[PDB]
């Protein structure tokens, strides 16, 4: 009757109806030091008041699912009568898959959601599809489109024909949210304060505090200046969790040159941090990975392709994943397209409102469709077929 | 002083990028299967055998890499002779000195 | 104007010298005169060289390296110049006032000529 | 505004072209991965351990100013930004750009 | 044995004369001496006022098709984009406009002497 659709994540799981909403929820556990025996599942971590020293039990390493019991659990909790209270006997579900998934994997996922919980029937598609489903859904003149998925803990682009996945093309750059963030916490353990066990607070200081610059050396210079002329820096008073609840960034009529505050506030100052961290995802290797950005690996993925399509891909960029909300990311990305694209031909990046909830938008419009019973594998043709016709009908 | 190899360094670099890949930096608070490596060798995944995982793989950038100082960031012209750590000041060299050149403190 | 980004003369002798020049508002190809190719070796212009090419006489200028590329050595005895802003065709009409005495001295002296005695002059 | 390295020589490496070059002063010490042109630069002008040059970066332009163990090895930063100001008259403009090796007639007449 | 002069200067100083190439007129339309030794009477007047391109001819042989292979010797649309389309022959159009003007100024001048009157006059 239903159907339940699914973005299992390795950092935010996108679990919604197709009739409902599209809820963002972590898909990881958390251990916390002020609880003895308890272990948080899901967005239980919004129970807790001390996120400090927090401890994450994640069920992808590397971007693939390879820790299958705390994954178990996240999926019973979401499924539970808590959550979503899903009949599986009677509902359908589309569940979004890491590209070149290893087989084991996916004969565990087949194997778990036909047999443990007995779906009626399993859709498994790539949230780049989903993406791409939807961009021509909203644009049913284009017929080519390529798709920049930064995500958690890679950037893969993928360019889509009309009903096809280029599967020749696609390019994985092993740059994400995960080793942006552990990069923020490196730094600022070297050179202000020991943050490394402060995951929670550094993601949300990267969230709130760092941008893509457009002009990396002039920034740069900026920074390295001392006094009013140095507008790029900044201070920010991190959590204690007692009396200021969250992060805040403190007003710059605020701010003072000396660094030593009356009020006894853990005031951590970034000023080159800001863009240094943003900029490892066009140039990996800034911090040593020997693999090209996002800009040039768009150009190659697109040049790769025959020399016809190519115009329509250069005129359908499309940003996703929660790594496109750095402020200037759009634009930057342009400017480096287009610098390195052919004159003749136009290019057009499209970053949507909300990049996270892209592909679960996408699979609400797929089981809308009227060719969704086709896509889909039932229960009772896996007591036979299952085995090789999940790997033959969808295209991962 | 002391001159270290390359493997020394490769081994240091290769060490620094997979710690960005680390889930928790501490222990477990409660303090008492595969991983990835595994499912890779269990693969058999074999270089121009089709499109796969290490056929997708970002080749290296065209554009040369850009030096940073490896203490407070800014552009580094100078390479320390010791490990080859970059940076940009005599301070800047003196604390990579004390903190990580040679022995890893 | 701009970065070049590929630079390989077609062998019939060389029929043309194809080029590729890269700015801040795309990529061009361009087809050269084979007589061209004499100016670009003459220049030393390789791939990451700013150069420009004048379209009616040929002239080559390699004006630096892109400065994308200044930090591909700690030490080069290099200029290193910023990439062209606009596009890599370049139009201007343009009015210029000369004299008769300009024109006088310009055929006053041959300009050029790889022969010795003009190299001695 | 130049950027000028000062140092005293360490060690020069060149190899059939790639090579190593390591500068020390006082305060800090530091190996530079050198060009072809920088190459050729420090081979055109004998170059050897124990000796105190100075590089302009953009030029190639080295100047022997001793060896030292007679001049004192540099204090501070190995790499320095100077702003440097000529005073040109518009007669050494002249003569500059009058003809190709036009600057030769600032010293011998024959303007 | 003296070290030379070392004479520094200001690199604007350099540049002084330098104008760019889309601030200057091309002068080579006016430069006569060096037609002497290369260009001949018999180019300026008996063959290039016969032999001149047009732009019909230009166009003609521009639209054709290659010409076909020279016999040897014997013992005797989904993805098509109209608006790209236009631009490229636009660009065609001005590459054979830019070819027909830069052909006719480059032949326009004929030479104060030639070369068979300084043969001719020139003596052992
Ligand atoms: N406003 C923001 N600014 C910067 N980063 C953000 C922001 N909001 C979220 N993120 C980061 O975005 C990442 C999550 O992106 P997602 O798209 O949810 O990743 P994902 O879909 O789980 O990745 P995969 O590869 O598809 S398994 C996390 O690292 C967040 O810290
Ligand atoms: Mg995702
Ligand atoms: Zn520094
Ligand atoms: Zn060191």
């Amino acid at each position: 009757m239903t159907t339940l659709v699914l973005d299992n994540g390795a950092y935010n799981a996108k679990i919604g109806y197709s009739h409902e909403n599209v809820s963002v929820i972590p898909n990881c556990q958390f251990r916390s030091k002020t609880a003895r025996l308890k272990t948080f599942t899901a967005n239980q971590i919004d129970e807790i008041k001390d996120p400090s020293g927090l401890f994450y039990i994640l069920p992808f390493q590397k971007g693939y699912l390879v820790n299958w019991d705390v994954q178990r659990q996240v999926w019973d909790y979401l499924f539970g009568k808590e959550m979503y209270q899903v009949d599986f006997l009677d509902t359908n579900i589309i569940i979004t898959e890491p590209y070149f998934n290893f087989t084991s994997i996916q004969e565990s996922m087949n194997e778990i959601l036909f047999e443990e919980y007995q779906f009626q029937a399993v859709l498994r598609v790539n949230a780049g599809a989903l993406s791409a489903h939807r961009y021509f859904r909203d644009n049913p003149s284009e017929l080519c489109c390529i798709i920049v998925d930064s995500g958690y803990s890679f950037t893969h682009i993928v360019p889509y024909c009309r009903s096809k996945k280029k599967k020749e093309a696609i390019i994985r750059i092993n740059v994400g949210g995960k080793l942006l963030t552990n990069h923020l916490k490196e730094i600022i353990s070297y050179r202000q304060l020991h943050v490394m066990d402060e995951t929670h607070v550094i993601n949300q200081v990267k969230e709130d505090v760092c941008y893509v610059s457009q002009d990396f050396y002039r920034d740069m210079d900026i920074a390295k200046l001392k006094g009013e002329e140095n507008t790029v820096m900044i201070d920010y008073v991190l959590p204690d969790f007692s009396t200021i609840k969250k992060g805040f960034c403190k007003p710059r009529e605020e701010m003072v040159l000396s660094g030593k505050y009356k009020s006894g506030e853990q005031i951590l100052r970034l000023a080159n941090e800001r863009f240094a961290v943003p900029e490892i995802l066009f140039n990996p290797s800034d911090i040593g990975i020997q693999e090209m950005g996002i800009p040039e690996a768009i150009v190659y993925s697109i040049q790769n392709l025959p020399e016809e399509m190519q115009p329509h891909f250069f005129k359908n960029i499309v940003l996703t994943g929660g790594n496109s909300l750095f402020p200037g990311f759009r634009d930057r990305v342009y400017s480096e397209v287009r610098c390195l694209t052919p004159t003749d031909y136009d290019v057009s990046v499209v970053l949507p409102e909300n990049p996270i909830t892209y592909a679960w938008e996408g699979g609400k419009l797929i089981s809308e469709n009227d060719d969704f019973e086709d896509m889909v594998v039932t229960r009772e043709d896996y007591e036979e077929n299952g085995h090789s016709v999940c790997e033959e009908k969808f295209d991962i | 002083r002391r001159v270290l190899d390359r493997a020394a360094r490769q081994r240091r670099i290769n060490r620094q990028l997979e710690a960005l890949e680390n889930d928790n930096f501490q222990d477990d608070p409660h303090a008492g299967r595969k991983n990835f490596q595994a499912l890779l060798e269990e693969q058999n995944l074999s270089v121009a055998e089709g499109p796969n995982y290490l056929t997708a793989c970002a080749g290296p950038p065209s554009r040369p890499q850009r030096p940073f100082c490896a203490v407070c960031g800014f552009p580094s012209p100078y390479t320390c002779v010791s490990c080859g750590a970059r940076y940009c000041t005599v301070r800047c060299l003196g604390t990579h000195q004390e903190t990580r050149c040679l022995k890893w403190t | 104007e701009g970065e070049v980004t590929e630079l390989t003369p077609c062998e019939t002798t060389i029929s043309h010298v194809i080029i590729g020049l890269k700015t801040a508002k795309g990529t061009k190809q361009l087809k050269l005169d084979p007589s061209i190719f004499e100016s670009l070796q003459k220049e030393r212009v390789e791939a990451g060289d700013v150069i420009y090419i004048e379209a009616n006489s040929g002239a080559v200028k390699r004006q630096g390296r892109c400065d994308t590329y200044a930090t591909e050595f700690d030490l080069e005895a290099e200029e290193y110049v910023p990439l062209p802003k606009g596009d890599v065709h370049k139009k201007k009409e343009i009015i210029q006032d000369v004299t008769l005495h300009d024109l006088d001295v310009a055929n006053a002296r041959p300009q050029g000529g790889q022969d010795i005695l003009s190299m001695m002059g | 505004e130049t950027e000028i390295i000062e140092g005293e020589v360490v060690e020069i490496q060149i190899d059939r072209k790639v090579g190593k070059l390591t500068l020390k002063t006082t305060e800090m010490e530091t190996i530079y991965d050198l060009g072809t042109k920088m190459i050729e630069s420090l081979t055109k002008d004998k170059v050897q351990a124990g000796d105190v040059i100075t590089i302009d970066k953009a030029t190639g332009k080295i100047s022997k100013l001793g060896r030292s163990f007679f001049v004192q090895c540099p204090d501070g930063e190995l790499q320095k930004r100077k702003e440097v100001v000529h005073t040109v008259s518009l007669h050494e403009i002249d003569v500059i750009n009058s003809r190709t090796q036009g600057f030769l007639a600032l010293f011998s007449g024959d303007t | 044995i003296t070290p030379g002069i070392c004479f520094s200067t200001a690199s604007l100083v350099l540049r002084a004369t330098d104008v760019h190439p889309l601030q200057r007129i091309d002068m080579g339309r006016f430069d006569l001496i060096g037609l002497e030794g290369r260009v001949s009477r018999y180019e300026a007047d008996t063959f290039l006022p016969r032999h001149r391109l047009s732009r019909r001819v230009l166009l003609e042989v521009a639209t054709a098709p290659d010409p076909p292979p020279r016999p040897k010797p014997v013992k005797m649309s989904p993805f098509y984009l109209d608006s790209l389309e236009e631009k490229r022959k636009r660009q065609r159009s001005e590459r054979l406009e830019r070819i027909f003007q830069l052909s006719e100024a480059h032949g326009a001048l004929a030479p104060v002497y030639g070369t068979e009157v300084l043969d001719f006059c020139t003596l052992p």
